[PDB]
RNA sequence: CGCUGGCAGUCGGCAGAGCGAGAAAGAGAGUGGCGCGGACGCUACGCCGCGACGAGUAGGAGGGCCGCUGCGGUGAGCCUUGAAGCCUAGGGCGCGGGCCCGGGUGGAGCCGCCGCAG
RNA sequence: GGGGGGCCACGCGUCCCCCGCGAGCGCACGGGGUCGGCGGCGAUGUCGGCUACCCACCCGACCCGUCUUGAAACACGGACC
């Protein structure tokens, strides 16, 4: 279970930083890259993932399907949404609010989107 | 056009100076590093008036404002691009270091992304 | 009920 | 066109016998040797005015050698006109028997 | 539906709300008639006196069945039999005090802890004074300040202890649970003496401070409260 | 020192603050008078 | 629709009205007085209608907040503070101003404006102060007042009127009622012996002056 | 240190936002007379809230994201666009053990985390 | 019990001994501070830097380790790295 695999990966996983005083973590879908069980992205059986595109502009938003859960190759559901700043944020929380996936997540991938398209903007 | 934090609170240190070590004036073998004197006779043990003070707990900092620069942020130790990522969504509290055995080439694009990703460095101008 |  | 401040001067620090506290200064004003005569100078402001070798900012004015302790009176001090003041930052031991301008503006009447 | 679910909850809100209100009516009426108690029991001291003068006799007042006790001295150098009777006393640190009640067991306690307290006969205005300024209560074992009533009638509800005045009221006149409501009370943690100490290490009667001193435990209230 | 925390702990506490100056106003207003009364007697 | 009245008890002492829970019951006669019992707009186009969104969601989210603080209840915003002034400051009393660049100077107080600074013009022909407000506190109150009871001090000196604006240079309006004031100013002053020539000096310390001695 | 305290209730258009209050127990079921919206949290070995307390030789115990060297794993770790070491009136963090950056010197290797060993 | 001032007293309809939801509106000695208040200076001489370099003054202040009831000891060990 995710508690279990939970009390493996709290201390001795391979995406953990400890230093400065401070814990973090670089798994892929680790929206807001910190260690804990609710922000873990891969104990979880239904996980939420906000990453840049591969080009310049877009979010890409990754969900993880229920079916396939041993089998990793086609586990994750990708979507992009190259849009404005005003409609991915209410996609995205349509994506979670509505399909009620994995609620207590929405409104970390909005600040997580939000960075996202913050720092796809020119600099000054 | 500095980058501000989230919140930036009246740091208060009970103590500015460092505890030196009891009789590191007197000699060179004795470094400034702190060693509790446990002599029987030891006047600075004794807590007698007017010598070297002691380390107590009674010295620790506010927790809300611990291990925290006199910008307002904290510090994190960055060795390459991928560790900024980490750190964009503690963005208004937690600031990077670029450590010191990066070389000037891989120092230029941490920064370079540090400033997309609007991470202050504290160290931006090091090497060049 | 003594205020109605 | 004339002096607006109390002569004091800096007697010294508010003390034991063997033990000295730098963050209240004890002060003697020219004139009041009396606890019924010092209720006047309770709560006015401080000046330790001195020069350095550093121009230093003046406020509306030019920068000059001129710099300032800044200070208060808090309580009256002792049996014979003794007051208690604090400043922004202790006052130098250097100090010790020279004036300070003990300022009227914090008036009361 | 929840038509009638909101107005259940708001029925239920205005019960407690009226027995609030019936409650504060009930603490005010009590206070009312305290203040009548304490007409009557100062006017008729000073009756009973001016009509055996009249006479020609003597009233002899009773002796008074409350007193303050006050711990004058450190705890550097503390006789053993001293030391438990003043923990029994819950002084356990200079300037702390406590209300005792007063009989033949107490007597012979407060004279072996003599040299070290300064014990009195309070006034009503001294227990006022001390129960309003220093009033801490003893709620699983935590020193709580008296912010509220509610505080009092949670723990001596069950004596009909339920308020501030009950409590002044069950100290001064001494009464069936003065050890409850008293034990209630955390010691009072008072200040140092502003004026100043007579002589601590002599007895009052010889122009110091410890032992009993009789009507002046009062003064040293207002310059230690 | 707070009235209105006097008044949350003895609601009865507004009543005798109430008095206490009432009757302390009227035994002024009476002394007052009294000796205005003694300074006509002086007077007359 | 009730038309408001005033509080039908005096303030006997603050916190504490005069007339208790039932006689202020009976005053108020509540005896007969007995009781029992968006967001958005429509729009057209040129297809279809709109339902156009006020108050649209925002566009960005930082990626921390600060949370929400708790709530007193006596802490007022400065123009609700109660301004204080003390008895020695009445209309028409001669004030030593002694921390602006017109130290010492002797003037005339007019009144007190509604930010609590004191209006004041220690007149132009005698002191070279404008009409200028200043603060209370540093302020000597002589005990020296002249009848200021008929002078028409004109209504739009106000706080406004000597805020700054950000070389600053005279205007023509603080000109006419500098003249305006000083006209009704002047001669009441000039009544009173030595007046003018007393307002005309400045106040200082000499040697064995001490402000504790001496009475003003 | 104690309360062997509190928080899995983030229960959301499959919704109804609570358990501080003097008084053992249920905001219980049935049976008859437009606008698609709602901050943070929870490394539970975590976070939060109330009180009380703080001397120390010999000695005992606990915690060290204090420090040194080597090994198993792990950082798609660092490095001749400059590692270790050393120097520094430079900027700092930590109560402290100590540590991280800046400048110089130097020329080839070194470190962080999880465990292991001396 | 009979024939001027304060009252946390203001129902109607009985039996009988003593003779369970009114709405609103603001003010505040009310579960820990705010201002919906302001003023001065600032590009080659000035602003800030508590700590760290040197110096000055006041108060305090005997050299550590060890044995010992007791060490600053005219008790032992100790130039410095
Ligand atoms: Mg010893
Ligand atoms: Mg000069
Ligand atoms: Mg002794
Ligand atoms: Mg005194
Ligand atoms: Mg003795
Ligand atoms: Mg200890
Ligand atoms: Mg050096
Ligand atoms: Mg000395
Ligand atoms: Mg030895
Ligand atoms: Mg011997
Ligand atoms: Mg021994
Ligand atoms: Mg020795
Ligand atoms: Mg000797
Ligand atoms: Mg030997
Ligand atoms: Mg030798």
């Amino acid at each position: 279970s995710a508690h279990l695999q939970w009390m493996v990966v709290r201390n001795c996983s391979s995406f953990l930083i400890k230093r400065n005083k401070q814990t973090y973590s670089t798994e892929p879908n680790n929206l807001k890259a910190r260690n804990s069980f609710r922000y873990n992205g891969l104990i979880h059986r239904k996980t939420v993932g906000v990453e840049p595109a591969a080009d310049g502009k877009g979010v890409v938003v990754v969900m993880k399907r229920r079916s396939g859960q041993r089998k990793p190759a086609t586990s994750y559901v990708r979507t992009t949404i190259n849009k404005n700043a005003r409609a991915t944020l209410s996609s995205i929380r349509h994506m979670i609010r509505k399909n009620k996936y994995h609620p207590d997540l929405r409104m970390a991938a909005i600040r997580r989107a939000s960075a996202i398209l913050r720092s796809q903007k020119p600099v000054m | 056009a500095a980058l501000r934090p989230l919140v930036k609170p009246k740091i208060v240190k009970k103590r500015t100076k460092k505890f030196i070590r009891h009789q590191s004036d007197r000699y060179v073998k004795i470094k400034r590093n702190w060693r509790k004197p446990r002599g029987i006779d030891n006047r600075v043990r004794r807590r007698f008036k007017g010598q070297i003070l002691m380390p107590n707990i009674g010295y620790g900092s506010n927790k809300k404002t611990k291990h925290m620069l006199p910008s307002g942020f904290r510090k994190f130790l960055v060795h390459n691009v991928k560790e900024l990522e980490v750190l964009l969504m503690c963005n208004k509290s937690y600031c990077a270091e670029i450590a010191h055995n990066v070389s000037s080439k891989n120092r230029k694009a941490i920064v370079e992304r540090a400033a997309q990703l609007a991470i202050r460095v504290t160290n931006p101008n090091a090497r060049l | 009920r003594g205020l109605r | 066109s004339g002096r607006l401040w109390c002569k004091a001067i800096f007697a010294g620090y508010k003390r034991g016998l063997r033990n000295q506290r730098e963050h209240t200064a004890l002060l003697k004003i020219e004139g009041v040797y009396a606890r019924d005569e010092t209720e006047f100078y309770l709560g006015k402001r401080c000046a330790y005015v001195y020069k350095a070798k550093n121009n230093t900012v003046t406020p509306g004015g030019k920068p000059n050698k001129t710099r300032v302790i800044w200070g208060k009176v808090t309580r009256a001090h002792g049996n014979s006109g003794m007051v208690r003041a604090k400043f922004r930052s202790n006052l130098p031991a250097k100090a010790i028997g020279h004036r300070i301008r003990v300022m009227l503006y914090p008036s009361r009447i | 539906n929840f038509a009638e679910l909101k107005i259940k909850r708001l029925r239920k809100k205005f019960a407690q709300k009226m027995l609030r209100k019936a409650r504060r009516k009930l603490i005010y009426e009590k206070a009312k008639h305290y203040h009548k108690e304490y007409r009557q029991m100062y006017r008729t001291e000073i009756r009973m006196a001016r009509m055996a003068r009249k006479a020609g006799n003597f009233y002899v007042p009773a002796e008074p069945k409350l007193a303050f006790v006050i711990r004058i001295r450190g705890i550097n150098g503390v006789s053993p039999k001293v030391r438990k009777v003043l923990q029994l006393l819950r002084l356990r640190q200079i300037f702390n005090g406590t209300f005792v009640k007063l009989n033949k067991a107490s007597i012979n306690m407060l004279r072996i802890v003599e040299p070290y307290i300064a014990w009195g006969y309070p006034n009503l205005k001294s227990v006022n004074e001390l129960i309003y300024k220093r009033g801490y209560g003893k709620i699983n074992k935590k020193r709580i300040a008296l912010t509220d009533n509610t505080l009092i009638a949670r723990s001596l509800g069950k004596y009909n202890i339920i308020c501030m005045e009950d409590l002044i009221h069950e100290i001064y006149t001494v009464g069936k649970h003065f050890k409850e409501a008293n034990n209630f009370l955390w010691p009072f943690k008072l200040s140092s003496p502003r004026g100043g100490m007579k002589k601590k290490t002599t007895h009052f009667v010889e122009g110091g401070d410890a032992g009993n001193r009789e009507d002046q435990i009062n003064r040293l209230i207002r310059r230690m409260n | 020192k707070n009235l209105r925390i006097m008044l949350k702990l003895n609601p009865y506490a507004k009543t005798m603050r109430r008095n206490t100056i009432l009757r302390q106003a009227r035994n002024h207003k009476l002394r007052v008078e009294r000796a205005a009364a003694a300074l006509a007697a002086k007077s007359d | 629709k009730g038309k408001p009245h005033c509080s039908r008890n005096p303030v006997l002492v603050r916190g504490i009205g005069r007339y208790s829970r039932s006689a202020m019951y009976s005053r108020k006669a509540l005896y007969k007085r007995k009781y029992a019992a968006l967001a958005t707009v429509t729009k057209p186009v040129g297809g279809g209608t709109r339902v156009v969104k006020l108050r649209k969601m925002p566009r960005y989210y930082p990626t921390e907040d600060v949370p929400r603080k708790l709530l007193s209840h006596g802490k007022k915003p400065f123009s609700q503070h109660v301004r204080k002034l003390r008895a020695s400051i009445t209309p028409g009393t001669i004030l030593i101003i002694l921390t602006g660049r017109h130290r010492g100077k002797r003037v005339v107080f007019l009144k007190q404006l509604s930010s609590g600074l004191l209006l004041v013009t220690g007149p132009l022909s005698l002191n070279r102060v404008p009409l200028r407000r200043t603060h209370q506190k540093f302020v000597i109150a002589t005990s020296t007042k002249i009848d200021i009871s008929g002078v028409k001090i004109p209504k739009h000196l106000t706080d406004a009127y000597f805020k700054k604006k950000k070389k600053y240079e005279i205007t023509e309006q603080r000109k006419v009622d500098q003249k305006a004031v000083d006209s009704q100013i002047l001669p009441k002053i000039k009544a009173v012996p030595q007046l003018q020539g007393y307002l005309r000096s400045v106040f200082a310390l000499t040697n064995g002056v001490y402000p504790h001695k001496l009475v003003f």
